[PDB]
């Protein structure tokens, strides 16, 4: 179930209970992300992460 | 100024992993405006 | 006129779109990336300039953080990245990149305060994940502590 | 042999005489310049090799020893490496600094060793002037503590 | 006339200066000579044009 | 295998200070040997 939305910059959206996720501004196809979650949730750039565990 | 916000960058295309099986994906950007993908639990 | 370290702030300010840096006293100046990330920037020699990204105040309390930010030197020396640093007079944690002033071009030298932001997103992030969040004081670097074994770190 | 980089170690090890070195299970080999500098070679990717000179155990006691080293990567940054680091599988301090294969010579790998060992030998004066003294204990790095986010450390 | 003692020694031969300090000549490589020191933790020891630059920070 | 021996390499004609009295020159070298001035009270 993959939800698709729009937000604009300044705008937020919330996943879950406890983390809001937040546009923080646009420079052309590039758009700053901000993240608010405990610290029990980690956070990863994905393609990071897959090279993470391609490694074993 | 932002606190405790953790501030990424993402390219249209580049997904961010939230947890161990939530996934937010920049599908589209022209403007002040960005279409983005959640991967729900 | 003005040191070519000087003009190339002069154009790189108005390439960017901050009103007027200049270099103080002690030679550095300081200004914001993105209104984000503070970034440090050092006139200390005529061949080459001091990227300072300064991350945080260092954690007073912990003592295998310093030891984890050296293990991460070693990547960082892998990668060609930025140097993890630990200026004393603010007691903040910083990545510092040296810029060569042959060639400088205002296009480079963004380009290289990019790689200090993303070396500060990328450690944000893994600090992040550690679950520790960096304190945010003095993050411009009015001065740099000196010191006696600064000539032998060569 | 299958890369540059064991091409580039061969010649090296005839240029020096150590003998026979070989990257390892690891693609890690240790030997000794002038038997006194311990130094490390890592393959670390098809494009750039890793020096490393072994300077010592790390201090146990001291936590301010760890913001000295970390002060002095300030001005080891200035002056265009080596990194001060620390290896947590061994608990050494070491001088780690890459090295690119483009139009590599064993003159230039030697000459950038020889970069290291004058930085090991000018942290091994200031360490001595300040009155600390590093234990010589485990010097050749077979193996490297790895961690997770070494993917994360580049910008 | 620079220095007051001038003398000659060759690889792995010691000379002493006091009875706390010895000086070792290590290795000869071209025009560069590989020098070992022992001498006591509260001597510090420095290469000379390093400490000048020390006193250059006035 | 040196010990505590401290360790540092002087071109001909860098030299070497001990101490706030003493210093070491290197003056010359032939093959394995080495000209050494000394500056000592």
């Amino acid at each position: 179930s993959m939800l698709i939305l729009t937000r604009r910059v300044g705008e937020t959206l919330m996943i879950g209970d406890e983390v809001t996720v937040t546009v923080l501004g646009v420079k052309g196809n590039q758009v700053r992300i901000g993240v608010n979650a405990p610290k029990e949730v980690s956070v990863h750039r994905e393609e990071i992460y897959q090279r993470i565990q391609a490694e074993k | 100024p932002l606190g405790s916000m953790l501030i990424l960058t993402r390219r249209v295309g580049e997904t961010l992993m939230i947890g161990d099986e939530v996934t937010v994906t920049v599908l589209g950007v022209k403007g002040n405006q960005v279409r983005i993908g959640v991967n729900a639990p | 006129m003005s040191s070519r370290s000087e003009l190339l702030l002069d154009r790189f300010a108005e390439k960017i779109g901050v009103g007027s840096i200049s270099f103080n006293e002690n030679r550095l100046c300081s200004f914001a990336i993105d209104e984000i990330y503070y970034i440090s920037l050092s006139d200390a020699n005529d061949e080459y300039m001091m990227i300072y990204g300064v991350c945080g105040k260092f954690p007073t309390d912990n003592p295998n953080f310093a030891l984890e930010i050296l293990n991460a030197n070693l990547w960082f020396a892998e990668n060609g990245g930025p140097y993890l640093c630990y200026e004393s007079g603010a007691q903040s944690l910083l990545l510092a990149l040296r810029f060569p002033l042959d060639d400088a071009t205002p296009e480079k030298l963004e380009n290289e305060i990019e790689v200090v932001v993303k070396s500060m997103e990328n450690l944000y992030l893994v600090l992040h994940n550690q679950g520790i969040t960096l304190e945010n004081e003095h993050m411009k670097i009015e001065e740099i502590s000196s010191s006696d074994n600064k000539h032998y770190y060569a």
